[PDB]
Formats: C-alpha cells, sequence, structure tokens
C-alpha cells in the first residue's frame, strides 16, 4: 500500500538514474594518460604536440584524457590513497638532472604490492636518453648503487634501471615495462604508446573475459 | 469522487483582527504515509493565485507567516492572525490525495465597516432609447453595506415582477462599498401602457424604503 | 581508566543488524557521504562526476548533481536543507544551494585560495564553513560574499579531516603527521595538540554531548579521548586485524560504535565493554565512509562498492 | 530390416515374431541384459559426476556477488542446461533400463526428450554466443561500439530463442517425438522413410541452423580472435607474457573447437552417412552411441568452460576438500 | 580531574539512554519504516 | 525571472478544436511537470490535466478524457495543449502550472497569467451605448448622477472613459449580464448640477474586439 500520489517521485529517479549511468557511457572510452615525474623529465615536447592540467588529444579514432603532479614521496598520498583505474603510469625521469633515484627504490617499494595499487602498469620512458648515456659515462651510477654488476654500455644500464625498480619488489613476477628509446624528442611517440595501450586493454579483456 | 466542503459566503472580519475559515472532506484524507494532502490557495481579484499552504502544515515562498495553519484528520481551517488590508479575497481549499483533484468552492474575505446609506437614482429612458423601442428605466444605487439589498417596481404602482434585472459590483475598495444597478428592460407597449414608475430601495440601514418616481403623465 | 572502571556494566547481548535497505546506482568508487538533518536524506559522493542526495525512507534517487571537475574526497549537508558542500583536489570549493532556486542547482560560491588539495568540509549553518585542505592550515569562511575570513595553522602535515560538537562552537582535526588538534572556533590560539597514533589519522568523530570524542586510522588502533585529557583513554583494537580501519562515527545512545575495516567488515563495537558487539558483513569492497542518524535510528555505510547499505 | 507402428518403431527384424514394442514388452529379445547393466552402471556413474558440480555453480554463483558480471550470465545459461539434462534426461532412462522397457507412454516420452534435448540445445548457444561476446569485446569490428549488461541479457534472450527453435516442432505433429534405436531413449524421428510428418524438412532446419550456423560462427571468431592475438603478439616481440597468453590462448581454443565437434560431430555423422546412403538398414548397437557420447560431451561441458577458467578454476582448487572461496577475504593485510 | 571520574561521567550520560536507542533496545517493526 | 505567457485565446466555434501554448523562460524546463487548471465564470476551480517529466505519465479528468491532448517539448520549452471537441461548458480561463515532486517539495507554486477561452456562435457586434440623465417633469437637488449603458455586443470586454479619463472616483462601472446570449454593462459618473452644464463630459466606449471607440457627451433634457 503505497499508490498515493508518488508516481513523480519515483518517476523522477528514473529519469535521474537514466542520465546517472549515461554518464558513465563517456567515461572510460577514453583513458587516463598520466604525466608523472620531477623537472625535466622530458614530457613537455610529449605535451607540446598534444586546477591543475588536461588535455583532449585525440589519435585514430580514440579521444584520450590526460592530468599532472609533480614532485614524488610527497605527491604519493595523493594517488596511492585517492586515485582510481589507471591504465597509464608516465612515469617521466629526468636522465641529466638528479639524489632522485632511491626516491623511485622506495617508491616502487611502497606502489607494487600494497592493496590499493598492486595492480599498476608502470611504465618508465627514459626521455631525452642520450641525456642517460651521456650521464652514465660522466658519471658511473655505482654512486647511487652498490650492486651494479654489468658492463659499460646502455643495454645493461636501462636494464638495470629496470633491476633497481623491481629489486625491491622481492615477491611479484612482472609489469611488461615499455621502455621507449626516447629519440630526439621530436619523434613519433603517439603511435607507440597508441598500441602500447591497445595491448594492455586487450591483456585487461582476456584477463577477464575467460581466455587466460 | 472525493468532495471538499466549504461555506460559500463569510462574515467581512474588521482590519486588524484574526479570522478563520474552514474546509472539510468527504474522506479521510490522510494516507498511512503520515501528513495529509490538503492545499490552501489564495486569490486577489484580477491577478492570478499563488498558494498559501502546501501539504496542510507549511507556509510557502513569499508569504508571512501569519497564516497559521491548522488540521484534524479531516476537517482543516486557515486562521489569520490579524487582517490586513491585503489579503483580501477568494479562498480555496484543494486536497491532494489520489487523482483527479477536485478544488473547494471558494470563500470570501471582505472588509468590515459601518452602516452607509443608500445613494438612489432613477433614469427614464431618453429619445434615442425611446427610438430603439423596448425601454431602458435604470436605477442605480450606490455606497451601501452589504450589497444584500431588495428593490421594489411599483409600475402604476403595480409591483412587477418581469423585465427586472440586477447587477452587482465586487467591494469597491476606494471607499470600501458596494454598488447596483438595477435596469427595467421594456417593450413599446409595456413603456406605453402604463403611466406612474417607482424604483424604491430596501436595505437594512433603516426600514424605510427609498422611493424615486416618475409619471408618463 | 576507562577499562579498569569499567568493572560495573552488565554485558549488552546479542543484536541482529539487518540489511533492510539496498541502494542501487552508482559506477564508481565512493569516496563520501553524509546525512540530512531529519534522519531522513542521504548525501552521497562517488568518482563519475555525480553527487547524489537521498531519500532513504522510499529509496530513491532525488538528486544528482553534475560536477565539472571529477575529484571529490569530501561533501556536508547544511543543516538547513538548502546548501550541499562539495570538495575536490583542484581547490574549488563549490557550495551548491538546493532549495530557492528554481530548478537548477547551481554554485554561489567557489572558495578558491588553498594551495594543496581539499580534503573536508563540514556546515555550521547557512552562514559559514569550515574547511580542511593539504595546505597544512584550515579555514572558517564566509560564503555569503567569498572571504576567507579566518586561517589557523600549525600542523607540519596535510589535514585529512574535520569534525564538530553540535553545539557549532568548537572544532577538532586530523592530519597526516597523526595529529589531533583543539581549536575553538571563534578564537583558535593553539590549543593543544594531540597524538597516540603512528599513522595519518583518517576518520575522527565527536560523541554527541560535547565532552570527548574518538579517532578512527588506518593504523588499525582506534582510541577515545577526553576534551582536556591529551592521553589515551580507551583503546579499540582487536588483537587479531591489522588491516586498518576507514572510518567512525558513534550511535545515539553512545553505548555503540561503528567501524569499517579494510576487511570489508563494519564491527560494531560496545561503546562500553570493549567488545565485539557484532559483525556487519556483505560489503563488496572497502568501507569508505559510515554515518549515524540524528537519533540513532538507522545506520548507513558507503563503500567501493558502488552501492549504499543500510543497517538496522 | 525394421518394424513400425503408430507410435513406435523398431529397426529389428520381425519376421521371426520376436518383435513387440518396448510399450508392450521388455526389449531383452534382442540386446544382453548385461549390455543394459553396464549401461546403467555407467549412468549411475554420470549422474553421480554431473548433478554436484552444478550443485556447486550455482551456490559458488549467489554466495560470492564478484561473479555475476556481464560477462558471466552465459556460464549461468549453461549451467541451467546442464540442469535441465540431469534432471529430465537421466533418471528417466535409467528407469526404463532397470525395466529393459518404457512404461510411460507418448505423452512421458514427449516429456522426457522435451527436457533433454532443450537442454543440449541451450548448452549449444551457450557455446556460441561466448564465442560471439569474446569476439565482440577484444576486436571491436564495428567503430565504436563497447559492452554493457543490456547486451548480455539480450544474448541470454538469444539462447532461449534459438532453444524454442529446436524444443518446438515435434509439439505439432511435425516431425514427432518416439522412442528411438533401442528405444530406451526418446528424441525425434530423422530416419523412417515418412514424409507425412515430414521428416526432410526438418532435418535440413536442425542440420542447417543448429550445427552448420555455429560451427560457421565459432570458427569465425575464433579465426578472428587467434589471428588477432597472434597480430598484437607479433607487435611486442619481446613480452614473454603475452607469448604465454598466445599459447594457451591458441591451446584453449584449439581445446573448445576439440569439445564441440566430439559433441556434434558424430549425429552429423550419423544424418550425413544415412542420408548420403538412403535406404541402408543398421542396428540399434550401432544407433545408440552417438546419443551416449552426446550425453557424455552434457558431461564434460563443465570440463572445458567451468574447469579451465582460470578465474573460475580457483573454485576446484578451493572445492575438493572443503569449500570457501572469495567471501573468505583473501586480503592480505599490509 | 582524574580519569575514572569523567568515565563515571560517561556512564551518567550512558545509562539513562537505552529507552532512547531503537537498538540496544531494539525496535517493533511496526515502529520503523523499514518494512519491505 | 519567470514568464509563463499563453497564447492561443479568444473565440472558438463549437465543438472545434484548438492549440495552446505556454512560452516558457527562466527555469529550467526539463524537471517539471506541468498541470493544466481551469477556472469557470463564477464557479469553483478545478483540475484538467498533467504531464509529468520524462513526456510520458498523462493524466486527465472526467469530461476530457480522450478529447484533450497534453505534450511538452524540451528543445521550445513548450507546453502544447491540443483540445478538441470545444463546448460552452469549459468557457473559461485556464493556466498553465509549474510543479516540482520530492520529498519537502513544492507544488504547484507558481502561476500563469491565464487566458480566455470562449465557445460561442456570438459573432462581433458593434454595441449600442446611452446616456442616461434627468427627463421631463424630473427637477433636480443638488448633485445628480449621469449615466452611460452599453448594451448588446460581444468581445469579451470592452471599456470606457471618461473625456479621456478626466475623473476617478465619481466613476463606478457596474460589470456584465447575458441577455439573449449578449452581453450587457454600464457605468456611471455623478456631477454636481453647477459644473454641469457647464463642462463638457463625455463617455468613451472602446470595443477591443471591433477596435470601436465611439464617444458620447452628456446631454440634458
Ligand atoms: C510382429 O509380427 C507378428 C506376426 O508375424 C505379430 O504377432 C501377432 O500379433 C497379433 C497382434 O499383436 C496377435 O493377435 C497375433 O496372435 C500375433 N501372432 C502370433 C503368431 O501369435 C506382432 O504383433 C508383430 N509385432 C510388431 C511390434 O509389429
Ligand atoms: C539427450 C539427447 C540429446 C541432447 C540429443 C539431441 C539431438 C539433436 C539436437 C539433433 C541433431 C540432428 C538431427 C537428427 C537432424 C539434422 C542433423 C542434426 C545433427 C542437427
Amino acid at each position: 500500500t503505497l499508490s498515493a500520489e508518488d508516481k513523480a517521485a519515483v518517476e523522477r529517479s528514473k529519469m535521474i538514474d537514466r542520465n546517472l549511468r549515461e554518464d558513465g557511457e563517456k567515461a572510460a572510452r577514453e583513458v587516463k594518460l598520466l604525466l608523472l615525474g620531477a623537472g625535466e623529465s622530458g614530457k613537455s615536447t610529449i605535451v607540446k604536440q598534444m586546477g591543475i592540467v588536461e588535455t583532449h588529444f585525440t589519435f585514430k579514432d580514440l579521444h584520450f584524457k590526460m592530468f599532472d603532479v609533480g614532485g614524488q614521496r610527497s605527491e604519493r598520498k595523493k594517488w596511492i590513497h585517492c586515485f582510481e583505474g589507471v591504465t597509464a603510469i608516465i612515469f617521466c625521469v629526468a636522465l641529466s638532472d638528479y639524489n632522485r633515484m632511491h626516491e623511485s627504490m622506495k617508491l616502487f617499494d611502497s606502489i607494487c604490492n600494497n592493496k590499493w595499487f598492486t595492480d599498476t602498469s608502470i611504465i618508465l620512458f627514459l626521455n631525452k636518453k642520450d641525456l642517460f648515456e651521456e650521464k652514465i659515462k660522466k658519471s658511473p651510477l655505482t654512486i647511487c648503487y652498490p650492486e651494479y654488476a654489468g658492463s659499460n654500455t646502455y643495454e645493461e644500464a636501462a636494464a638495470y634501471i629496470q633491476c633497481q625498480f623491481e629489486d625491491l619488489n622481492k615477491r611479484k613476477d612482472t609489469k611488461e615495462i615499455y621502455t621507449h628509446f626516447t629519440c630526439a624528442t621530436d619523434t613519433k611517440n603517439v603511435q607507440f604508446v597508441f598500441d602500447a595501450v591497445t595491448d594492455v586493454i586487450i591483456k585487461n579483456n582476456l584477463k577477464d573475459c575467460g581466455l587466460f | 469522487d472525493i468532495v471538499m466542503t466549504q461555506a460559500t459566503s463569510s462574515v467581512p472580519v474588521t482590519p486588524g483582527e484574526s479570522v478563520s475559515i474552514s474546509c472539510r472532506s468527504s474522506k479521510s484524507l490522510l494516507h498511512s504515509n503520515g501528513n495529509t494532502y490538503l492545499y490552501w490557495f489564495l486569490q486577489r481579484p484580477g491577478q492570478s493565485p499563488q498558494l498559501l499552504i502546501y501539504r496542510m502544515s507549511n507556509l510557502a515562498s513569499g508569504v508571512p507567516d501569519r497564516f497559521s495553519g491548522s488540521g484534524s484528520g479531516t476537517a482543516f481551517t486557515l486562521t489569520i492572525s490579524r487582517l490586513e488590508a491585503e489579503d483580501v479575497g477568494v479562498y480555496y481549499c484543494m486536497q491532494h490525495l489520489e487523482y483527479p483533484l477536485t478544488f473547494g468552492a471558494g470563500t470570501k474575505l471582505e472588509l468590515k465597516r459601518a452602516d452607509a446609506a443608500p445613494t438612489v437614482s432613477i433614469f427614464p429612458p431618453s429619445s434615442e432609447q425611446l427610438t430603439s423601442g423596448g425601454a431602458s428605466v435604470v436605477c442605480f444605487l450606490n455606497n451601501f453595506y452589504p450589497k444584500d439589498i431588495n428593490v421594489k417596481w411599483k409600475i402604476d404602482g403595480s409591483e412587477r415582477q418581469n423585465g427586472v434585472l440586477n447587477s452587482w459590483t465586487d467591494q469597491d475598495s476606494k471607499d470600501s462599498t458596494y454598488s447596483m444597478s438595477s435596469t427595467l428592460t421594456l417593450t413599446k407597449d409595456e413603456y406605453e401602457r402604463h403611466n406612474s414608475y417607482t424604483c424604491e430601495a430596501t436595505h437594512k440601514t433603516s426600514t424605510s424604503p427609498i422611493v424615486k418616481s416618475f409619471n408618463r403623465n | 581508566t576507562l577499562s579498569q572502571i569499567t568493572n560495573n556494566i552488565d554485558p549488552v547481548g546479542r543484536i541482529q543488524m539487518r540489511t533492510r535497505r539496498t541502494l542501487r546506482g552508482h559506477l564508481a568508487k565512493i569516496y563520501a557521504m553524509h546525512w540530512g538533518t531529519d534522519s531522513r536524506l542521504l548525501v552521497s559522493a562517488s568518482q563519475d562526476g555525480k553527487l547524489i542526495i537521498w531519500d532513504s525512507y522510499t529509496t530513491n534517487k532525488v538528486h544528482a548533481i553534475p560536477l565539472r571537475s571529477s575529484w571529490v574526497m569530501t561533501c556536508a549537508y547544511a543543516p538547513s536543507g538548502n546548501y550541499v558542500a562539495c570538495g575536490g583536489l583542484d581547490n574549488i570549493c563549490s557550495i551548491y544551494n538546493l532549495k530557492t532556486r528554481e530548478g537548477n542547482v547551481r554554485v554561489s560560491r567557489e572558495l578558491a585560495g588553498h594551495t594543496g588539495y581539499l580534503s573536508c568540509c563540514r556546515f555550521l549553518d547557512d552562514n559559514q564553513i569550515v574547511t580542511s585542505s593539504g595546505d597544512t592550515t584550515c579555514a572558517l569562511w564566509d560564503i555569503e560574499t567569498g572571504q576567507q575570513t579566518t586561517t589557523f595553522t600549525g600542523h607540519t602535515g596535510d589535514v585529512m579531516s574535520l569534525s564538530l560538537a553540535p553545539d557549532t562552537r568548537l572544532f577538532v582535526s586530523g592530519a597526516c603527521d597523526a595529529s589531533a588538534k583543539l581549536w575553538d572556533v571563534r578564537e583558535g590560539m593553539c590549543r593543544q595538540t594531540f597524538t597516540g597514533h603512528e599513522s595519518d589519522i583518517n576518520a575522527i568523530c565527536f560523541f554527541p554531548n560535547g565532552n570527548a570524542f574518538a579517532t578512527g586510522s588506518d593504523d588499525a588502533t582506534c582510541r577515545l579521548f577526553d576534551l582536556r585529557a591529551d592521553q589515551e583513554l580507551m583503546t579499540y583494537s582487536h588483537d587479531n586485524i591489522i588491516c586498518g580501519i576507514t572510518s567512525v562515527s558513534f550511535s545515539k545512545s553512545g553505548r555503540l560504535l561503528l567501524a569499517g575495516y579494510d576487511d570489508f567488515n563494519c564491527n560494531v563495537w560496545d561503546a562500553l565493554k570493549a567488545d565485539r558487539a557484532g559483525v556487519l558483513a556483505g560489503h563488496d569492497n572497502r568501507v569508505s565512509c559510515l554515518g549515524v542518524t540524528d537519533d540513532g535510528m538507522a545506520v548507513a555505510t558507503g563503500s567501493w562498492d558502488s552501492f549504499l547499505k543500510i543497517w538496522n | 530390416c525394421g518394424t513400425e507402428g503408430p507410435n513406435f518403431y523398431v529397426p529389428f527384424s520381425n519376421k521371426t515374431g520376436v518383435v513387440r514394442s518396448p510399450f508392450e514388452a521388455p526389449q531383452y529379445y534382442l540386446a544382453e541384459p548385461w549390455q543394459f547393466s553396464m549401461l546403467a552402471a555407467y549412468m549411475f556413474l554420470l549422474i553421480m559426476l554431473g548433478f554436484p558440480i552444478n550443485f556447486l555453480t550455482l551456490y559458488v554463483t549467489v554466495q560470492h556477488k564478484k561473479l555475476r558480471t556481464p560477462l558471466n550470465y552465459i556460464l549461468l545459461n549453461l549451467a541451467v542446461a546442464d540442469l535441465f539434462m540431469v534432471f529430465g534426461g537421466f533418471t528417466t532412462t535409467l528407469y526404463t533400463s532397470l525395466h529393459g522397457y518404457f512404461v510411460f507412454g507418448p505423452t512421458g516420452c514427449n516429456l522426457e526428450g522435451f527436457f533433454a534435448t532443450l537442454g543440449g540445445e541451450i548448452a549449444l548457444w551457450s557455446l556460441v554466443v561466448l564465442a560471439i561476446e569474446r569476439y565482440v569485446v577484444v576486436c571491436k569490428p564495428m567503430s565504436n561500439f563497447r559492452f554493457g549488461e543490456n547486451h548480455a541479457i539480450m544474448g541470454v534472450a538469444f539462447t532461449w530463442v534459438m532453444a524454442l527453435a529446436c524444443a518446438a516442432p515435434p509439439l505439432v505433429g511435425w516431425s514427432r517425438y518416439i522412442p528411438e534405436g533401442m528405444q530406451c531413449s526418446c528424441g525425434i524421428d530423422y530416419y523412417t522413410p515418412h514424409e507425412e510428418t515430414n521428416n526432410e524438412s526438418f532435418v535440413i532446419y536442425m542440420f542447417v541452423v543448429h550445427f552448420i550456423i555455429p560451427l560457421i560462427v565459432i570458427f569465425f571468431c575464433y579465426g578472428q580472435l587467434v589471428f588477432t592475438v597472434k597480430e598484437a603478439a607479433a607487435q611486442q616481440q619481446e613480452s614473454a607474457t603475452t607469448q604465454k597468453a598466445e599459447k594457451e590462448v591458441t591451446r584453449m581454443v584449439i581445446i573448445y573447437v576439440i569439445a564441440f565437434l566430439i559433441c556434434w560431430l558424430p549425429y552429423a555423422g550419423v544424418a550425413f552417412y544415412i542420408f548420403t546412403h538412403q535406404g541402408s538398414c543398421f542396428g540399434p548397437i550401432f544407433m545408440t552411441i552417438p546419443a551416449f557420447f552426446a550425453k557424455t560431451s552434457a558431461v564434460y561441458n563443465p570440463v572445458i568452460y567451468i574447469m579451465m577458467n582460470k578465474q573460475f578454476r580457483n573454485c576446484m582448487v578451493t572445492t575438493l576438500c572443503c569449500g570457501k572461496n572469495p567471501l573468505g577475504d583473501d586480503e592480505a593485510s599490509t | 580531574m582524574l580519569v575514572s571520574k569523567c568515565c563515571e561521567e560517561f556512564r551518567d550520560y550512558v545509562e539513562e539512554r537505552s529507552g532512547e536507542d531503537p537498538l540496544v533496545k531494539g525496535i517493533p517493526e511496526d515502529k520503523n519504516p523499514f518494512k519491505e | 525571472d519567470v514568464q509563463l505567457v499563453e497564447s492561443g485565446g479568444g473565440l472558438v466555434q463549437p465543438g472545434g478544436s484548438r492549440k495552446l501554448s505556454c512560452s516558457a523562460s527562466g527555469f529550467a524546463f526539463s524537471s517539471f511537470g506541468m498541470h493544466w487548471v481551469r477556472q469557470a465564470p463564477e464557479k469553483g476551480l478545478e483540475w484538467v490535466a498533467y504531464i509529468s517529466s520524462g513526456s510520458g505519465t498523462i493524466y486527465y479528468a472526467d469530461t476530457v478524457k480522450g478529447r484533450f491532448t497534453i505534450s511538452r517539448d524540451d528543445p521550445k520549452n513548450t507546453l502544447f495543449l491540443q483540445m478538441t471537441s470545444l463546448r460552452s461548458e469549459d468557457t473559461a480561463m485556464y493556466y498553465c502550472v509549474r510543479s516540482i515532486y520530492y520529498y519537502g517539495s513544492s507544488p504547484f507554486d507558481f502561476w500563469g497569467q491565464g487566458t480566455t477561452l470562449t465557445v460561442s456562435s456570438a459573432k462581433t457586434t458593434p454595441p449600442s451605448v446611452y446616456p442616461l440623465a434627468p427627463g421631463c417633469g424630473d427637477t433636480t437637488g443638488s448633485s445628480v448622477t449621469l449615466g452611460c449603458l452599453v448594451k448588446g455586443y460581444f468581445p469579451e470586454s470592452v471599456t470606457v472613459t471618461w473625456n479621456s479619463g478626466s475623473l476617478s472616483s465619481s466613476v463606478h462601472t457596474f460589470p456584465a449580464l447575458l441577455q439573449s446570449g449578449l452581453y450587457t454593462m454600464s457605468s456611471s459618473v455623478t456631477v454636481p448640477s453647477s459644473t454641469w452644464p457647464s463642462q463638457t463630459v463625455t463617455c468613451s466606449v472602446a470595443h477591443p474586439a471591433s477596435s470601436t471607440t465611439v464617444d458620447k457627451k452628456l446631454e440634458p433634457s
């Protein structure tokens, strides 16, 4: 017995609830291509052909979103406690202005298997990697690390950066880090991250549609 | 369908005192939800009505707090703490329990004053009204209180029933009075057949009927 | 102490909190919800740019509000029943006016001026609003014109949330350096500072007489405190649980205590005999914030589930 | 070769007088009783295996609130298919096997065949639209489509539509339900020369609609899907985990192909050879085999889908001794 | 002003509140809109 | 802020049809419900029609269910009311009424300016206006009321002024009445026996349908 006069009062709830859910439709058709790092991180030429920050750049039929903070170990509590649903960690890192590397060691120890964002996808871009090949020869990286256990080149250097991220991992398996060897920075990177986010959404589909 | 019930006309309350107007129901209008769904409307003359009390208990926007409502489960009454000079006019009750909705019937809130003297005037038809043929003898009556009044029509002394039309104004508030005009619609022969004609007014304010007359001679 | 003085209290029993009403509707995580004041309406704040106030009796959606910025960490509801207060990251403290506006509900003041992210907001009346941000400091305001009227400092860390005692004239604050401080609203000299946790404190509320309060934190160790004593009064700790405790709110009688945890339960506690008074399962995900009414009739939880649940 | 009748048809010789209807008489005069005995023993085995999986299927469905996704309704409809077949195909034929003959008349025959064949068709289209939804989610062949719950519920609607597309016609006389082969099973006539129940039309309808189209679309969706995963794993020639995913995707797709082909290809082989060799004669032991393997495929339908989905084969890890699944709060307090 | 006194005050506020609380005292379902 | 301008009034031939429109402006036309309400001559008012949000839910009263049509046009903010089979018993002023429904919400809390619908075969007629005054043996006291009687016309209302509006308080104005279906009304002024015959006093009738204004000076016997 409620058949009395409120047949707008529930009807309003249908009219508001449809437009409630259809805001979610053009939610997540985009993804969120999030700018991280510090100064000299090499994402200014990225954001060049491309509150705090947004943008709306598109390429090949897929509108994008993008947001920006910076300054780790104090900006951590922002996104560990109150971010969400990131499909793109753009961990742009300065390569000749460091220090700020055990920054990354203890930061990736704090993020990688904590309950909120264990399922992050941490993608490093050595933006201006010529500055990295310059920095590791002008300064042998044994100043920052005890366990530098390789040769004098770039391959074991970048691979050892990938090690010393996940050397404080200590219980997990992989991240599948898409290290663009960043060229002269006016270089075609939109296709790179384009089919990169294509493969991450495909593996997010297959993890949740039965087939592995 | 469910019927609301009022009283049609009411006492002019003196400007400056409280007043109360009721309306009650042909069904128990309280639903199991908890509050009875009842509406009190104000309408001024020549205007468009805004509401006063929504859902039996609550004043609305742009209305001062002198409109204190009063509710039973079935009978309902709006009480005004003081009649100001601008709450004049018609009140409506209108339930909101089911569809469709019927409304009340209207109840007038007026202004109270002293007595007044009926000002009388008689007019025989002038010549172009005579060429119209069906004559029009009129009698005006002004500034009197209330418009409950009676008119007598002794045509050759004979208290004629037919051909008598009456019309009342509303409470003309430039002096807070009433004014009524009556016509005597006539034919040609209804004019020519008689000689003597009297309007005779009888108001509350005295026992004496005021007479105005003429003769076709 | 409290605990060794609790030697007189006969026990409380086992009471079923029956899961009365299930609120659908959402599509994302819900970081915040809060009540009306006639124990009937409920504001709720979730990640997908929409802001929903609610009639829990008949259980249908009353309003949803568009934001232009899709980041929330608080929302408050004016005890008039006219002003909703939505915060965010981008320091745009957006005050929306419900009833008097015709059709719409649009802003009348964007309090701007905080440096870092805007953590919590609470209303006093239709006049002012007390707010807490990441700028280590907090402020009382004046929304009639938009001047930041009064601003108090003292911490070394970001503020997390803020709390009232319903005689409207004292407030108490929680910030990430394990700090809970007292400030009188009008004057606000640096009255007294409260420690005891090690964590960034993540919730606090006040015992509804006006004499004591309690803090809930994500180091899984809640505590209760006097207005005067500055030290620990009653410790609240399941010895078998080390996942932390996200929100806290006393019941009407002060006999009870809610707490939602990280293991997706809300243990209801005796406020007297330090016991697990009962358990609330049924949460898909972590309890974000829980709220008692103004009469303790119902109680409600908002979580990451994209649902609200009504316990009796 | 055989023996006709109004409601019965036995493919066995009635020049020796021995043929009676199984509505009338036990059919031990042509078969060994120990044949029926071993048949009943492994029917007992398969009912004992095939019921508790559906039991704990809907039990893990309702108890754990994580699982009622828009990507999981079709496993539930496949479970409905297995439930229909477990209740209304198995124990009635077991009952008539203990008799060695049928007792329920053509009305009970219509009943039993209705339940069994309806469950089989629901299982078929469960396989079909699982494949279709994975195709549309992973590929996006149409520009700008995304997946809601509404499409999955419309899919379940399409499953019941294709269910009714087969369960109806022997109710309205066009080719009927009869007992069949050894006659211990009931189902549809497809092999008695009789245009009056209009058999060949229903043959073409069943064969094209319920076997050719589903096989087409599963090979189509799986070809596009496997080639898509090949293309994606080719874009990154250095990810190990993408190549892992490539290998188990290839493995599971070939597994479902094998399972589906064994599930139906015998019946199509039967209609294939018989219509290929129109007017040929056989034995009921010969004709019994494909329905036996069909109901065996109804047993292994949890094996391929339910018993191997990673997200869902947590259940058999948590099943074989006790039961506790995620409302056991695998929380890892840090 | 030591603690056991204030805890007695906390008692003395808690004590005469069962008659108002609909939870500890519990509630009859006719006196609650939480029927479905 | 709020403007609810009706449109579509006037005369309607009996049993015919007409559309009405409320130009709505100032308020978000989406989240409101509309009510059509009718007010007859000197009668109690009465509910006619309801439309909701979402343009679907439709309710009528008794006598006009099936013959009226309520709709809303959200890109045009427009309440359409198509009436069919219009008869004399709905000759009335109508209003279109804002509504909003939820808990602690205030229905009906604004009203339109109203408009007139009139169902008759009454053709537009130039009236007949007449002066009234003392006569043959009719004698004079201090002051005399002098009147003008307008008879036999149909717009709904006519107007009359006095020397292009030269006096207000001594003029009274008696509203109208049907007679053979023809409207008739009057008005009046009272002047002393000195101001007249010494001044010119002219009642002045405007006929707002046919737009006809005829003026008559007062005259003695
Ligand atoms: C198979 O054929 C035999 C005859 O060759 C049928 O046997 C006769 O059946 C009728 C009716 O059932 C009896 O009245 C006769 O007495 C039977 N013959 C003898 C010699 O006893 C038998 O009915 C046929 N069976 C089927 C299933 O068609
Ligand atoms: C328990 C028994 C079951 C599930 C058997 C069901 C039989 C079918 C779905 C029919 C198959 C065919 C026909 C006899 C005619 C055309 C060819 C086939 C293979 C579709």
